[PDB]
């Protein structure tokens, strides 16, 4: 029943001690914290206490969007050499530093997951050529379905795939995923493999990565300019920002020390040095 | 768009060496494995050899061993099958299986692959 | 009034008993105690073999010695009692299993000794890996190292042998092997044998998963490191030594899927 | 359906007749069928840290000796 | 005419005060009078399989011989 | 009515289903059904393992073959399943257990075919030996030839070297492997499969023993004799030739006394 904005307990006046109860002495081999408040160790008097949590929250700590990833697509001319391109990137909080650091700061997690598109488009040649505002379409390919090998063939039909068209211009792009995960909470560290090395079997059958559970873990975004081939190249950015709602989470970990490196938990070396130079005995 | 390329050719005589190559692109999202398979004339898609992301670490398949050479170029984001010592049962088709993998099964980027005969 | 004490504590399961005159009180894990798959909770089907006495008993693991130059140590579980009589061969035999456990670290030394001993209980204890070339590339048979565990080390050395990667993990003591401040490990839940004052740590684990019940030849719920926060050091000596014996016993523990017996590939 | 939820007011306008003093609240409806799609209410609980201050099986009283 | 339908609550957000707990609902209102062009609504039955399963004309009953 | 028929018969325990469409009912040894051990006679003071799923299931020994030449077969019990499963594991880890059986043996033909094989079910049986010198002196190795188990022999041949003897059971046929008129064997729980009729033998047996629970590695319980009361014929054939294949299923077994796992000299 004490919600997040809770006023905090109070100060309460204490005097002046010479008893047998210690609160001053403990024993941290217990693993416990000693439980104080500035009463227990000196005079106070009574203080209606104002401030709440409120913000700290674990929804509120994670109300915010932020950016997972930055998509880039083309549209060149037609008569072109290089194919018109079209990017597919798979669904993960770590391809970026930030997102993934506040998400570690815990075991387990459980989130109905919001994602904003953030495109922007510009010319690269130097004409005064003319294009007409572009189209985004920006399909959700699950694991397993056909992930598109030509900007132009048939899986962009999506018949059974969740796409947004997004026309250049207007309000950002979002739609809501639920907790689409395959366990009961999703993993951000697992110690553990896929596979299992047994020993009838060669060490290449049986060998897989530290730390992954299903390579395809939840899929990839397709996107692609809509409109066809125009006489001036023009390239796109679409950038996606991700505000984990409805957020839920399990024991806390450390949070991440030196930066990161790979999307596991390996740490390169050249960064190891986190914590920098004081005198002991220099405030 | 991870355009996976498949090159080489296929037409030698029994015994002889080939280089089979594939221009990668796209996002490889480096770490996991980039590997090789084969679908053979008449029988089911075998795996053929691994290599581990930029790592020179890899195997090889039972049939193959010390035939076949899998290498990379992460500099030239290429991966070559250098293959001496053909044979009849090796004439096949060749296909650049190098995405996601994590260990020597799974994928979400193929090639269009291309045929190997050892002829004799 | 009848002599009752914190110090003193007398653990029973199965036919094994554990008992201790210096102990800092006991910690469960996260306040929750192991329990039985709920039907609540509930996923395989198939009814589950419960062990019970059959494994549910405290398994000694070879015993580590401890000296100034010790940087630490680690182990993780089901991992290290994969081969500890029938927990080990239920274990083997299923395709899915859950287990909690009652972790007791016993270290001993006289009121001259002196020093500090963190053991933690980190669920899902990721370590970190030897190579500047290839991530998350330590093999299994590195990734399970028994009952005899593994070490932290000092300093971070890269593997550069790419023609053979050693494939192993280095788990830099400060950064907990895991690319974080040591510091900061006190989060997890733990006690502290401080020489001076206990001689056992013990740590009750509940099952802790992303799963209901989980393949645990494949990965290992809990991870115990100990490393020590102040160096040993005992009277004017030069080279103190003593030792460190962990014995671990499973919990509340539930195995799915019978089928025939995996021989892994552990070398 | 309308869920009508009250505000923490922190700075009052110099009001007791509209603003201000009597309780101010806020109105939502949802739009979709789907609970993802709903905005996030931010009315959460809190509760006692002891499940990781105090993770000992018998309590921990302050003021006696920690170890008896 | 509002038509206020409850939802099925998957990710429980830290409330029972305004959103996880207390039934979720949602509101919907036509605005054609059309019904082609109302909204889909999901709430739809499920049925027995056996139409399709047990097409014969004397009961199955799995615990007995098929062929008596 | 409904079509409920003796001959068919649904047999379950734990993950394994055996069915059948040609029995002929089927047998409780003495009436009564196999149990776990109640307080009233209970002798080890320690906590029982009870498998259950884990051993309490259908485990299929290697099928053996039926011409015209044969005369007989034999397996004992628990020693047949010394190594299936879990339960073998169990068995060894312990140092008193008792178990009761589900035996089914199956062995079909076709109309054309005729014979008939009575499976014998005695609680102790044992085997004579095959010195004319040495009274009982069939060595271990010999008396417990696991799931591939014996035979009976047509004629009782002396074991001659005695430099070194042959040490096995020379279970005369007729005499039933143990000084005795096999038409006697009916007193034993049975039933013949006689080819034209059925198809299997099903004979669940309770355990029996002189002890509530015994040492499973040294004493074997019951035995499971097979043998050809008429013989096999097919047309107008001279080398017909039909299999005959044994599952069995240990049930409600119990273990007490846990320790380090014995690994017997068996060969
Ligand atoms: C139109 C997009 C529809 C579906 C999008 C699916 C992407 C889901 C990404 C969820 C990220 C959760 C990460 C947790 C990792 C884990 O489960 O172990």
């Amino acid at each position: 029943a004490a919600t997040s904005r809770d006023a905090l307990p109070n100060t309460e006046a204490s005097g002046p001690t010479h008893s047998k109860e210690i609160p001053a002495l403990t024993a941290v081999e217990t693993g416990a914290t000693n439980p104080l408040v500035p009463s227990d160790t000196v005079q106070t008097r009574h203080v209606v206490q104002h401030r709440s949590r409120s913000e700290s929250s674990i929804e509120s700590f994670f109300a915010r969007g932020a950016c997972v990833t930055i998509m880039t697509v083309d549209n060149p001319a037609s008569t072109t050499n290089k194919d018109k391109l079209f990017a597919v990137w798979k669904i993960t909080y770590k391809d970026t530093v930030q997102l993934r650091r506040k998400l570690e700061f815990f075991t387990y997690s459980r989130f109905d997951m919001e994602l904003t598109f953030v495109v922007t488009a510009n010319f690269t040649e130097t004409n005064n050529g003319h294009a007409l505002n572009q189209v985004y379409q920006i399909m959700y390919v699950p694991p397993g379905a056909p992930v598109p090998e030509k900007w132009d063939d048939y899986t962009w039909q999506t018949s059974s795939n969740p796409s947004i068209f997004y026309t250049y211009g207007t309000a950002p792009a979002r739609i809501s995923v639920p907790y689409v995960g395959i366990s009961n909470a999703y993993s951000h560290f697992y110690d553990g493999f896929s596979k299992v090395p047994l020993k009838d079997q060669s060490a290449a059958l049986g060998d897989s990565l530290y730390g992954a559970a299903s390579l395809n873990d939840f899929g990839i975004l397709a996107v692609r300019v809509v409109n066809d081939h125009n006489p001036t190249k023009v390239t796109s950015k679409i950038r996606v920002y991700l505000k984990p709602k409805h957020i839920r989470v399990w024991c806390p970990r450390p949070p991440r020390a030196v930066a990161y490196y790979g999307p596991g938990v390996d740490y390169k070396d050249g960064t190891l040095t986190p914590l920098s130079t004081k005198d002991l005995t220099t405030y | 768009q991870v355009q996976l390329q498949e090159s080489g050719g296929g037409s030698a005589q029994t015994g002889g060496s080939l280089r089979l190559s594939c221009a990668a692109s796209g996002f490889t999202f480096s770490h996991g494995y980039m590997a090789w398979f084969r679908q053979a004339p008449e029988k089911e898609r075998e795996w053929v050899a691994c290599v581990r992301t930029s790592g020179v670490s890899a195997y090889y398949a039972d049939s193959v061993l010390g035939r076949f050479t899998i290498s990379q170029d992460n500099a030239k984001s290429t991966l070559y099958l250098q293959m001496n010592n053909l044979k009849p049962e090796d004439t096949a088709m060749y296909y650049c299986a190098a995405t996601s993998i994590s260990c020597s099964s799974g994928y979400m980027f193929w090639g269009q692959g291309t045929q190997v005969t050892v002829s004799s | 009034a009848c002599g009752y004490s914190d110090r003193v504590l007398q653990l029973t399961l199965g036919n094994s008993t554990i008992t201790t005159q210096e102990a800092a009180n006991s910690v469960v894990a996260y306040g929750r105690w192991p329990e039985y798959l709920r039907d609540s909770e509930a996923n395989p089907v198939d009814q589950p073999t419960e062990p019970d006495v059959a494994a549910c008993r405290f398994y000694t693991l070879d015993t580590v010695s401890w000296t100034k130059e010790s940087r630490g140590w680690w182990w993780k579980l089901p991992d290290a009692l994969r081969d500890m009589g029938l927990f080990g061969q239920n274990m083997y035999y299923h395709y899915l299993g859950r287990s909690g456990y009652t972790v007791h670290v016993q270290c001993n030394a006289s009121k001259f000794h002196q020093g500090a001993l963190g053991v933690f209980a980190v669920p899902e204890m990721c370590l970190a890996g030897d190579s500047n070339t290839t991530t998350m590339h330590t093999s299994y048979q590195n990734a399970n190292p028994g009952e005899k565990g593994g070490t932290f080390t000092g300093t971070f050395t890269p593997d550069n042998n790419q023609t053979s990667p050693a494939r192993r993990f280095c788990p830099v003591d400060y950064l907990l092997g895991n690319g974080t401040l040591l510091g900061n490990a006190f989060v997890f839940p733990h006690q502290i044998i401080n020489l001076r004052t206990n001689n056992c740590a013990t740590l009750v684990l509940p099952y802790v998963n992303s799963l209901s019940i989980d393949s645990m030849v494949k990965h290992n719920n809990w991870g115990i490191a100990i490393l020590p926060l102040a160096p040993l050091n005992f009277a004017s000596e030069s080279s103190p030594e003593i030792p460190i014996t962990l014995t671990i016993a499973p919990m509340c523990c539930e195995f799915n899927g019978l089928r025939n017996i995996t021989l892994p590939r552990l070398q | 359906g309308a869920q009508v939820s009250s505000q923490k007011v922190g700075a009052h306008e110099n009001s007791n007749r509209a603003y201000g003093g009597s309780t101010i609240n806020y109105t939502t409806i949802n739009y979709y069928r789907d609970s993802a799609s709903n905005a996030a209410s931010k009315q959460d609980f809190s509760q006692d840290p002891s499940k990781f201050t105090e993770p000992i099986k018998d309590v921990l009283i302050k003021t006696a000796p920690m170890l008896n």
